[PDB]
């Protein structure tokens, strides 16, 4: 899934198949260096594009004067009690009404949805 | 305009080395002195701006210069010699400046000399007539704006207008598109779409690899880390992968030069001119914001790459796309930064033409004298004709400018007057029927008037701007940079590229100029340095974006301002003992100024006032309990100054119907008095 | 032990001229030279640019048993000027001006 | 013994050198070395837990710095050396590289004070001048129209009327050295008339274009 790079001239290693043992072997186009796959699987494409922005927003955003508080919601892995919310503001807004949590704590930076 | 903006102009000028001996030729100092006016017999005398108007005369005042001659023949003696205060025209003078004869004078002589003491200044008289200039508005630049044409083939695009501190008389503008999806085709619809590049004085389009090998860096790792920053990133990887594809089998430097270097002005018969041609055009025409200079071309790649790399996250929808219309990428063309552009295209054309007086006179050998080779009445009538009639361009060029500006001062009602010296004018045609560049938008708050605006053709065009709103003039970013070098902040060469996904990329005017690790220190660092005026002046604006890791720093001029109150944790930092002070001015010397030192108020640009969180009223906002917010950063002084000029004569005017308060201030402009 | 117990203080003088104009040759540590493998070396300006400016080519081991190009910096006193250190028998320090910065390069 | 040879001497020896960036006001304060160009004296001092390095000015030098140490890695630094004799040398290859910092001696206006001293001249400002200078003179004859005047009365007058037969012997001089001369060669010899030096020349050879213009006159192949 992810990329390979040439150990000689830093170049992109292309995919290539051998009539012998049935392996896949990475080539490259500059010089010819090799060496075997270890997943075995080049291509994914994914079209459901659910990916939890959990993975994507930051611990510092709990240091921003614009953004609304709470003091229901604490936080778990510290025991604060209070937190700061927000929305995707990203794309996939069909259904997109959810509530993203950070807590406040410093150097907590703990996230979570609900 | 007149103390830097034309000292610098012909202080950086080519000198005209010119051939045997051959010459030397260089300017040095400006003076002016005050308006004067040459009688019939050759005696001159002042001119007051009274004469002027009775006369039919114009308000000007004469030019003159130091010019150095050295003659360089070997003949064992290199003999120079200087002119000193040699003339060169009349500049026009806007009254009541510092360099008007109206300036600092008290009532009891204004009334002496025939003057108003409640005219307000600010206006030029020419062939008698009264001009005002008009502040036209204009796009941003130095920045990167990604927009989406719907129409064409492209799926995105970027741009970014550069220009070199002031010192280009155009400005070069390029593009990094990326091709539409749906592409008809059996070939191109496996691999995907192909990043591409316009760049300026070429025909043809040019993918970005070879763009990208022309400056070096010809592997496909040290490319590949300029554009991704981080290579945890599997869906971004893919992107850019078939944007290698095409540019695979051009893989060397000076193959990619004459690529690029085939198509241009001028097609290359031979292959040097080529490897030639295309090494300036990408040297001295690709973003000159950056440096111009033909070393540090690794900052001119770092750029281009951040202009890809955000280009590609308006694509994946991880970012959102820019608002033309949005009030923060707009600046504001005075009559400074307007009469320095038009005073550059008439210097130029006055040196160009004492060549062609030297090349003829030096040929026959004789000698060279120079105070004949001076045409004066190349800048005292250049100025003099586009400011009395308007079209901003050449006597010549009555076809290729932009007119509408210079009109005639209104002087039905005082009231008339002074709306006419604030007027803002949006540059877009006066019939389009694309209502976006007319109706109201959020950021107009408090920076231009709502309810002023003329009905017919021109609704939404033209603008007037509110009480307290003030217009930057411009500073040199020098300080700020020597400060943040040794503030812990790490230069851009002597990095490595790993060390960039958790660091907060610091501009400064638009130029990428290093990295830093901690910048909540910074910002609160940069901050209280600003509120008590030590290195920083209060016109500069700093902006933080906690999501997209990165801090902006301006300081050019066109920037659209308005005062506030600053606020410490809940309570305002305006005490009692600044009221009881302030309401002693006459007798005192504690005036505006001094508060500004003090730290309790602060000026606050459009881009900057999406980082804040502003209280209406002190009394009912800041009141501990269960409230909207907590953490108020400023608040307003009276809401009441987000009107204009002819919109606060209103009684009530929060009890009128919308339309209404649009007639008036449209004609209150026309009421006898 | 002494890197951290270790305590000493050395004179340093800073010579208003030298026999030799000092420089600086960079290597990028991704490549990990061996300089004991450089048994001789050529060093010289670069041809492509057909004095003071012009890159260096570096010829070790022979015409082709190692190559490379360095490039010079644009600029190296601009702000602040750098200098060499070293290490006299009499303890003293002895400080050397960088005249020039050139990046040395690897080549196929 | 080769121009293009370079030592190796200093790599091969594995010679190790140290890098140390110095701002420019010392380095200035540098280039005034006492005495031979001895700067002051450098301290060293390394506990368990840390390591501290800093620089002291000479006395006379003056009329702490501490050293941020700066990491070498990723890229591998040698100094090389070109003697007044020319000769080249690799001294060492680098082994550390440091930085010299304020340390609780100074603030920003105080830094700033350096930064105006260093100016003295800034860029040019427009001054106000007071009425108006004296702009046209009375001169009677322009100076240039009058060098020229001298010059012309200084030629016009060495016209080689004479010399019937001995131009020839000049002019034909000439003309075996190259076939043919442009006219305004010939002239540089003959200061006789044009009209009657092209007599001259028309006497005894033609003119040819040679074939960009340049009136070219050469002796008859006959
Ligand atoms: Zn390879
Ligand atoms: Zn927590």
């Amino acid at each position: 899934v992810g990329i390979r790079f040439c150990q000689e001239c830093n170049n992109m290693l292309y995919p290539k198949e051998d009539k012998e043992n049935r392996i896949l072997l990475y080539a490259c186009r500059n010089c010819d260096y090799q060496q075997e796959a270890d997943n075995s699987c080049i291509y994914v494409n994914k079209i459901t594009h659910e990916v939890d922005e959990l993975t994507q927003i930051i611990a510092d955003v709990s240091q921003d004067p614009t953004l609304p508080r709470t003091e229901d919601h604490p936080c778990q892995k510290c025991g604060h009690k209070e937190a700061v919310f927000f929305q995707s503001h990203s794309a996939r807004a069909e259904d997109a009404m959810r509530l993203y949590y950070v807590c406040t704590a410093p150097h907590c930076g703990h996230r979570w949805t609900e | 305009f007149i103390q830097m903006s034309v000292q610098r102009i012909v202080e950086d000028a080519p000198p005209i080395d010119l051939q045997p001996p051959r010459y030397l030729l260089k300017f040095e100092q400006i003076y002016l002195s005050k308006p004067t006016h040459w009688e019939r017999d050759g005696a001159p005398s002042p001119m007051m701006p009274n004469e002027a108007r009775l006369r039919n005369l114009t308000y000007s005042a004469p030019l003159y210069v130091d010019i150095t001659k050295t003659v360089i023949k070997e003949g064992e003696e290199q003999l120079q010699t200087q002119h000193q205060k040699t003339f060169i025209g009349k500049i026009p003078i806007m009254l009541r400046s510092t360099y008007c004869l109206l300036n600092g004078l008290t009532d009891r002589d204004l009334c002496e000399l025939n003057e108003c003491p409640l005219d307000p200044g600010g206006y030029f008289i020419i062939n008698g007539s009264e001009k005002v200039l008009i502040a036209q508005e204009k796009m941003a630049t130095n920045t990167v704006y990604v927009f989406a044409k719907k129409d064409s083939k492209y799926a995105y695009t970027g741009e970014c207008r550069s220009c070199l501190e002031n010192s280009s008389r155009p400005t070069s503008t390029i593009w990094v598109s990326m091709l539409a999806r749906g592409g008809q085709g059996a070939k191109k619809s496996a691999i995907g779409q192909r990043i591409v590049a316009t760049l300026p004085y070429i025909k043809q389009e040019v993918p970005i690899i070879i763009v990208f090998r022309a400056l070096g860096f010809v592997s496909d790792r040290d490319i590949l880390e300029h554009i991704i920053y981080d290579f945890e990133d599997p869906e971004m990887m893919e992107m850019v992968k078939p944007s290698l594809d095409e540019a695979f089998v051009i893989q060397e430097q000076n193959v990619a030069l004459n690529f690029i270097g085939s198509r241009g002005a001028k097609p290359g018969v031979t292959k040097e001119k080529r490897i030639k041609y295309a090494k300036e055009v990408l040297q001295k025409e690709m973003l000159p914001h950056v440096g111009v200079s033909d070393f540090c071309e690794t900052k001119k790649a770092y750029f281009l790459g951040y202009m890809v790399h955000r280009l590609l996250l308006a694509a994946l929808g991880r970012r959102e796309l820019d608002d033309r219309d949005h009030y923060g990428n707009k600046r504001l063309d005075l009559a400074g930064p307007l009469l320095a552009f038009l005073f550059r295209g008439m210097f130029k054309n006055l040196l160009k033409e004492v060549r062609i007086y030297a090349q003829k006179f030096i040929d026959r050998g004789k000698d060279f004298n120079l105070e004949l080779a001076i045409k004066t009445r190349i800048i005292s009538d250049g100025l003099k004709y586009s400011l009395a009639t308007g079209n901003w361009g050449d006597q010549k060029k009555a076809h290729q400018a932009r007119a509408g500006v210079s009109q005639v001062l209104n002087r039905l009602t005082f009231a008339s007057t002074l709306s006419h010296l604030r007027r803002l004018n949006s540059p877009i045609g006066r019939d389009g029927k694309l209502a976006k560049p007319r109706q109201l938008h959020n950021t107009l708050w408090g920076m231009v008037c709502p309810a002023e605006t003329p009905e017919g053709h021109a609704v939404g065009l033209v603008k007037n701007l509110a009480l307290m709103a003030y217009i930057s003039v411009g500073s040199q970013p020098s300080p700020i940079l020597e400060f943040l070098e040794e503030w812990s902040m790490e230069n851009l060469e002597e990095i490595s590229p790993a060390a960039i996904a958790d660091a907060t990329k610091i501009f400064v005017n638009g130029c990428w100029v290093g990295i830093h690790k901690d910048p909540e220190q910074l910002m609160n660092t940069l901050r209280k340095l600003r509120r008590q005026m030590d290195i920083i002046v209060s016109e500069v604006s700093m902006i933080r974006d906690i999501r997209e890791r990165e801090i902006r720093i301006y300081t050019d001029a066109g920037r659209i301002c308005r005062p506030l109150l600053i606020v410490e944790k809940q309570k305002l930092l305006l005490k009692k003992r600044h009221i009881d002070q302030l309401k002693e001015r006459e007798y005192n010397n504690y005036s505006w100024q001094d508060l500004v030192a003090s730290g309790v108020v602060e000026y606050i640009d459009t881009l900057e006032e999406e980082t804040v969180m502003l209280a209406m009223t002190p009394d009912d906002l800041q009141e501990k309990e269960v409230a909207y917010c907590s953490t108020y950063t400023h608040c307003e002084i009276h809401p009441s100054m987000i009107l204009g000029v002819c919109a606060s004569i209103i009684p009530f005017p929060d009890h009128n119907q919308s339309p209404r308060n649009t007639y008036q201030s449209a004609m209150g402009k026309q009421a006898m008095g | 032990g002494p890197s951290s117990q270790n305590v000493t203080e050395y004179v340093v003088r800073v010579p208003k001229n030298t026999t030799k104009k000092y420089n600086i040759m960079a290597f990028n540590a991704a490549d990990k030279v061996n300089f004991a493998t450089w048994n001789q070396a050529r060093l010289e300006r670069d041809l492509s640019n057909k004095p003071e400016d012009q890159p260096w080519l570096l010829r070790v081991n022979g015409k082709s048993g190692r190559k490379f190009k360095g490039i010079k910096k644009g600029g190296v006193t601009e702000n602040t000027s750098y200098y060499i250190f070293t290490q006299c028998p009499d303890g003293a320090f002895e400080a050397f001006p960088v005249h020039n910065w050139y990046n040395f390069t690897p080549l196929a | 013994a080769e121009r293009g040879e370079l030592d190796l001497t200093g790599a091969k020896q594995n010679t190790g050198v140290w890098l140390v960036k110095v701002p420019k006001y010392l380095s200035q304060q540098w280039a005034k070395a006492s005495g031979r160009g001895e700067v002051g004296k450098l301290r060293i001092a390394k506990t368990q837990g840390r390591t501290e390095v800093s620089f002291t000015l000479n006395e006379d030098l003056a009329n702490e710095h501490p050293f941020v140490l700066q990491s070498v890695g990723g890229q591998t630094l040698t100094v090389f050396t070109e003697s007044s004799s020319d000769k080249l040398s690799l001294e060492g290859i680098v082994v550390q590289r440091a930085e010299c910092r304020p340390a609780a001696s100074e603030n920003y206006m105080r830094l700033k004070r350096l930064q105006i001293e260093e100016s003295s001249k800034p860029v040019r400002l427009s001054q106000q001048l007071d009425k108006v200078v004296t702009t046209n003179y009375k001169p009677v004859a322009n100076h240039q129209y009058n060098i020229e005047y001298e010059r012309k009365k200084k030629e016009d007058g060495k016209r080689a009327r004479a010399d019937k037969q001995h131009v020839l012997d000049m002019l034909f001089s000439a003309f075996e050295k190259h076939q043919y001369y442009n006219l305004k060669d010939l002239v540089d010899i003959t200061k006789q008339p044009v009209v009657y030096l092209k007599e001259i020349l028309k006497e005894i050879g033609v003119q040819n274009v040679k074939g960009i213009h340049k009136n070219t006159w050469e002796l008859k192949p006959e």
